[PDB]
DNA sequence: GAACGGAACGCCTGCTCTGAACCTGTGCC
DNA sequence: GGCACAGGTTCAGAGCAGGCGTTCCGTTC
């Protein structure tokens, strides 16, 4: 873990990308060491294409990850997020995330995850706008989930410029015979 | 919790320094609620009467006032046939005047004050509030006969 | 209600017509301010809405137009209120100013999708009045350093100028800071390296002049050793150290000796200190070629800039010993050996054909620019030492014969290819200051002792138009952005003095000598030195009216109230336009006339 | 330990102001050769009383809402900005009082209201 | 673990995916000493391959208690070999159960380190020689 | 006097205004 | 003939203003 953390001071410039590939090799090979790898990759010097690849290679195994590590994971996803990779990751993110699955330590880090997501979405309108535009585009299915509700309440609680837009979207959603008791 | 910390000073303070003509002890029937005795105000028809009151302490007390009734029957403008008291410091703001600057003693003093001085502008009994005002002696006769059958011994 | 307020205002100034008729009725600007004032008697229902409003205004009409009058000015004036509203709820309400400054940085930080210069200048005046607040609100400042690798250069560069008053007092936060700047130095994102430089350059600047002095003189030498990694790091991140270390020197004098050796080592990696080796400098080791990506890193022209400035600074202010008396001989040797470096020295003109796809062309093109800017740093030095000594002004002529040959060569190369080569229009590094003092010496010196040396540069007409052109380049930089290129960059007062000195000579040559006396033909009629004097004059008067809004009085004092001075100056362009037009009709100078007008215009907004 | 500690003030906001202000003036006149007390007496320019405990054995320094000291770790800290009341309270008690009443008016995470005993403006910052 | 460990490992094409949970099995606090001992009676009864060792190093990483009866067999079994996994396994045994190393077991370790494919041999023999 | 056709205020949308970029005409060497 | 300024044009998109829907009241036979 410490060697990982110290790799940026150690390695010369010819041998960044090399290490990159074989760290993605280590990533699939061990879960426990997801965090420092990620931190490392983000404190390396690399090509952004590769970083897209590994970020998907996060996302596919994200059910397998113990909750403690998720925040800094999802912080990484939302600093690797572009303006253009918004709905892509968010739709995928919005799908793969569960929050039924996780549940006394579980509840505390769920809360701390939400703190971290609050700070993400609090902190770039990029996400808020597109996040919503990704929940309204889920007016189709009667089956949109606990996260979508709790997340709406959140963006109304935090983000201010959007209040009318949340209320508009919630009213055009709720009349439609979507969100109900269940 | 707060109920305990008030009641602790109050039970102790009503055993050690209760107001004049007044006592309050933790009831021997009811070891949660308080029994008071207010002895009939001087130069009122309640002279020679010992008036028992039950003081119900609410749960969020001292954020709510005490809940007091005359258990001895009392012939009075601001007290009805079931012992209900017309008192401002028995209700919360703005209708009432309870707040934490007060305590069970200050109100039981205000009760002996109301026994001596009925208010005719908060009548529970219009017959007695009118009689009190327009035939004082008939009120004072009836309240003194009241004091001889119900507040006597 | 508020915006209407401003539409009412703007309209009513513009015309004479409406002012007559309407008696100036209270604007909701002044009314709400009085509301804030009279919450002091402490109506504290009021204040939440006032904070709320001031922010909303700063939200809605931020400059996103800038990332006319009608879409720009009544939408400056909404937040400039916002700013005053929140400035006064902070300076009056002591209870609040925790949530106020919380919510300010809430918006300054993680944003930088929409700009926030107005928020930064709010934040600035908040903390400057009473920084003492900031010590209850450190929580946010600790999690601002969190994202101080993903925020760009200007958020961070300023956010921290504000904060640092904290880190003289608090210390746990300073062991959070250098920790964050260090962990950013070893980043992916290119901004994070430069965030590191900027936090470090400013920790070195205002974190002591020279707690205990010994726990600062060591702590500056600690971080400065971690900067010799950055002196190794990529071009841009180096560049920022050449430029920021001059202010570190001004604000922290005693680190001079250490910093000199930090640099002078970095010189010698490319300086070959033997007489009779004809390229005195190693230009081809400034150039990294890998997988046909051919980058300049360690910009040497810019290194000589920092060198040459720290040099004059040490001659003048520190002294009232061996490295600087060596560096005299270093620059004299780079002088004398570069004079006689015949393009054969650096494989140029014939051995290179600056072919801009090829690796070799990219290398040769990078080096011609390096050479050119180094020639400039040394033209400065030859001029600097001597009070107009005929040898060193002949040195200057030959250094410029170097510069100009490389310049007219890349002009011949860009006369074939498309005009996307804005790399030749990359800044001439001469300090605006020298330009000033220079052009004064060029056009405003009649002393017989100097005159033989100046008759060199004056027979040299291109050196004249070179100097001017740099005057134009610099003033333009000020127009675009809120600061100039060279030294004395962000210190407005200096800039203003130079502009005054500028005006003096620009007008002086514009007047004494007209445009009609020229003997040069059409190619030199398209850039006659008169005309460029007048255009320079143009950009000033304009830019003055952006920033230097108070001092416009002083600008004229240079050269009886505002109106007689302005009138006498108007007369000169007015008589020039008369004399321009009346004389010829055949082929009248359209552009000369055009900006005689653009001038008579600018003077007019004053009167 | 002899070095400057983090220290701060509880009580009536008119009494705390000059003390904080004089601490800010005189915090550079701290010296770690003296004791903590021999530096605080010359920093804040005061003496400390020797156990006003035994003379003020019942001054009722209780909440005067709930009439207890030690409600769940909390101390009587919130006081009245008044010479004639000076009545301490708790965070929980004063909040459940000033939120319950009509008259009480809240800015963000502050409640302005009337002191229960004397009906003067009192401020509570959660 | 009496049921499942064997087959996961007595399956062919057992990969990282399979091992990582038997890794977590042994590493849980909940897997009490007594149970790490019972895990031992099971890990040791299996045919030893690379997949057995990696999990077993992480069980033995706790300092799981040993009757010398089983330790010797672990050492016998250990001593029957070219592998990086096995190198580190042997190394970690000899630091924690130095305490359990007899003269005869140290001979077994002298035998087991004979290889020159052994990486970190200097380490292993330095640890071995340090017991002598 | 009473039956018909116009006046009144909360909601939704189409029209307008703007500003930003790209592109196609045309001006000069 | 080739390239770059100029101005036309074209589109995103913000914001404004008026006509409708549900309801009351003046006017004319
Ligand atoms: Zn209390
Ligand atoms: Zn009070």
């Amino acid at each position: 873990h410490d060697i990982i953390t110290s790799l940026p001071e150690i390695l010369g410039d010819s041998q960044h990308a090399d290490v990159g590939k074989e760290l993605s090799d280590l990533l699939i090979e061990n879960t426990s060491l997801t965090v420092p790898i990620l931190d490392v990759l983000s404190s390396l010097r690399l090509d952004p294409n590769f970083l897209l690849k590994v970020r998907q290679l996060v996302m596919d195994k994200l059910s397998s990850i113990r909750l403690e590590d998720l925040p800094v994971i999802i912080k990484f996803i939302l600093h690797s997020v572009t303006a253009m990779d918004t709905l892509e990751v968010i739709s995928e993110l919005r799908e793969k995330l569960d929050l039924q699955h996780c549940v006394s330590s579980g509840q505390s880090c769920i809360i701390l995850l939400f703190d971290v997501i609050k700070s993400a979405i609090r902190y770039e309108k990029t996400i808020s706008e597109a996040w919503i535009k990704a929940i309204e585009n889920t007016a189709s299915v009667s089956e949109h989930k606990v996260f979508d509700l709790v997340m709406l309440f959140i963006i109304y609680s935090t983000n201010t410029q959007t209040k009318k837009y949340i209320d508009r979207v919630l009213r055009n959603k709720i009349r439609s015979g979507c969100i109900q008791e269940q | 919790m707060q109920r305990a910390s008030r009641l602790k000073r109050e039970l102790h303070m009503l055993a050690t320094e209760p107001p004049p003509g007044i006592t309050c002890w933790q009831d021997k029937d009811q070891m949660d609620d308080l029994r008071a005795q207010i002895l009939g105000g001087a130069n009122t028809p309640y002279e020679k009467g010992v008036f028992k009151l039950e003081v119900i302490i609410p749960e969020r007390y001292p954020f709510e006032p005490p809940q007091i009734r005359f258990l001895t029957p009392i012939y009075h403008p601001n007290i009805d046939s079931a012992g209900r008291i017309c008192l401002d410091v028995l209700k919360l703001p703005p209708k009432g005047a309870w707040r934490p600057s007060l305590n069970i003693a200050t109100v039981l003093t205000s009760i002996q004050l109301l026994m001596s001085e009925p208010n005719p502008d908060d009548p529970l009994m219009a017959d007695i509030s009118s009689e009190f005002k327009y035939n004082k002696p008939a009120f004072l006769k009836n309240a003194r006969q009241w004091t001889e059958k119900h507040a006597r011994q | 209600s508020v915006v209407k307020s401003f539409k009412d205002l703007q309209l009513l100034q513009g015309s004479k017509f409406l002012q007559n008729l309407v008696p100036h009725r209270s604007y909701v600007s002044t009314m709400i301010l009085e509301v804030v004032k009279n919450s002091v008697h402490s109506w504290d229902h009021v204040t939440q809405g006032l904070v709320e409003l001031g922010f909303i205004l700063m939200d809605s009409y931020g400059p996103k137009k800038v990332l006319p009058s009608l879409s720009r000015m009544p939408n400056q004036h909404a937040c400039k209120l916002g700013a005053n509203i929140l400035l006064e709820t902070f300076k009056i309400h002591e209870m609040i100013r925790q949530e106020i400054l919380e919510q300010v940085l809430n918006r300054v930080v993680t944003r930088a999708s929409s700009p926030i210069s107005h928020f930064l200048d709010l934040l600035s005046n908040i903390v400057m009045y009473a920084p003492l607040v900031l010590q209850s609100c450190s929580s946010k400042v600790t999690e601002a350093f969190d994202y101080l690798s993903f925020l760009p250069l200007q958020t961070v560069q300023r956010l921290l100028k504000a904060v640092q008053p904290l880190l003289k007092v608090s210390m746990s936060m300073r062991d959070c800071l250098i920790l964050v700047l260090r962990k950013a130095m070893f980043a992916n994102q290119l901004d994070a390296r430069k965030s590191a430089v900027a936090g470090f350059l400013l920790l070195l600047k205002n974190f002591k002049v020279l707690y205990n002095s010994v726990a600062n003189e060591t702590f500056c030498l600690e971080i400065m050793d971690s900067l010799r990694r950055c002196l190794s790091q990529q071009a841009d991140v180096r560049l920022m150290l050449y430029e920021g270390f001059y202010d570190v020197l001004r604000r922290n004098s005693q680190l001079a000796n250490s910093v000199m050796q930090t640099l002078l080592s970095q010189l010698k990696q490319f300086y070959e200190p033997k007489p009779d080796l004809l390229p005195p400098l190693k230009l081809e080791a400034c150039i990294l070629t890998q997988g046909d990506k051919i980058s300049l890193q360690e910009p040497l022209d810019y290194l000589l800039c920092c060198i040459q400035h720290c040099l004059a600074w040490y001659k003048n202010t520190v002294i009232p010993e061996a490295f600087y008396e060596d560096l005299d001989d270093i620059l004299e040797s780079i002088t004398n050996r570069m004079i006689k470096s015949e393009l054969e020295d650096f494989e140029l003109d014939k051995s290179a054909d600056f072919s801009q796809s090829t690796s070799i062309g990219i290398k040769n093109n990078i080096s011609a620019f390096l050479v050119m800017g180094v020639c400039e740093v040394l033209i400065e030095y030859n001029f600097s030492i001597s009070s107009f000594s005929k040898n060193r002004f002949e040195d200057i002529l030959s250094l410029f014969m170097c510069y100009k040959k490389l310049s007219d060569i890349l002009n011949e190369k860009a006369g074939k290819a498309k005009t996307k080569m804005a790399n030749k229009t990359s800044d001439s590094l001469l300090s605006m200051k020298f330009v000033s003092s220079l052009l004064t010496a060029l056009f405003r010196d009649s002393i017989q002792s100097h005159q033989e040396s100046l008759s060199v540069l004056r027979s040299s007409n291109e050196f004249m138009r070179y100097a001017v052109n740099v005057a134009l380049q610099k003033v333009q930089q000020l127009k675009e952005t809120g600061h100039v290129s060279g030294p004395d960059g962000q210190n407005p007062e200096k800039i203003f003095q130079n502009l005054c000195d500028l005006t003096r000579v620009l007008l002086w040559r514009y007047t004494s000598i007209p445009t009609s006396v020229e003997e040069s033909g059409k190619k030199e009629k398209g850039k006659s030195i008169s005309l460029l004097c007048l255009e320079g004059l143009q950009k000033i008067f304009s830019a003055v009216q952006q920033f230097y809004q108070p001092k416009i009085q002083q600008f004229l004092r240079a050269l009886v109230s505002v109106t007689q001075r302005t009138a006498f100056q108007i007369r000169q362009f007015q008589r020039s336009l008369l004399n321009l037009l009346s004389s010829q009709e055949e082929d009248f100078n359209s552009k000369e006339a055009l900006l005689l007008v653009t001038v008579l215009t600018s003077l007019s907004k004053l009167l | 330990p002899t070095m400057l500690p983090e220290c701060f003030f509880l009580g009536a906001d008119h009494v705390v102001k000059p003390l904080g202000i004089k601490l800010s003036r005189n915090i550079h006149l701290w010296d770690p050769e003296n004791s903590v007390l021999q530096n605080l007496k010359d920093v804040l320019e005061i003496d400390f009383p020797a156990r006003a405990i035994l003379e003020k054995s019942d001054f009722t320094m209780d909440c005067g809402i709930c009439y207890a000291y030690q409600l769940d770790g909390t101390i009587p800290d919130q006081v009245c900005d008044n010479s004639q009341c000076g009545q301490p309270f708790h965070q929980i008690c004063l909040y459940e009082w000033l939120r319950g009443l009509l008259t009480s008016r809240q800015s963000f995470n502050i409640i302005f209201g009337e002191c229960p005993y004397c009906s003067k403006p009192i401020t509570l910052k959660m | 673990c009496s049921a499942l460990l064997d087959p996961v490992l007595q399956a062919p094409g057992t990969g990282p995916a399979q091992t990582e949970l038997l890794c977590c099995l042994v590493k849980m606090e909940s897997l009490e000493p007594d149970a790490q001992v019972l895990m031992l009676g099971q890990i040791l009864e299996l045919p030893w391959k690379e997949e057995t060792f990696l999990v077993l190093q992480s069980l033995l990483e706790r300092q799981v208690e040993m009757t010398p009866e089983k330790f010797s067999v672990l050492m016998e079994k250990l001593c029957k070999t070219t592998s990086m996994a096995y190198a580190k396994l042997m190394l970690t045994v000899m630091t924690k159960y130095q305490a359990n190393i007899t003269e005869t077991q140290r001979l077994g370790l002298a035998m087991a380190l004979e290889p020159n494919t052994t990486f970190l041999r200097k380490s292993l023999k330095a640890a071995l020689k340090h017991l002598g």
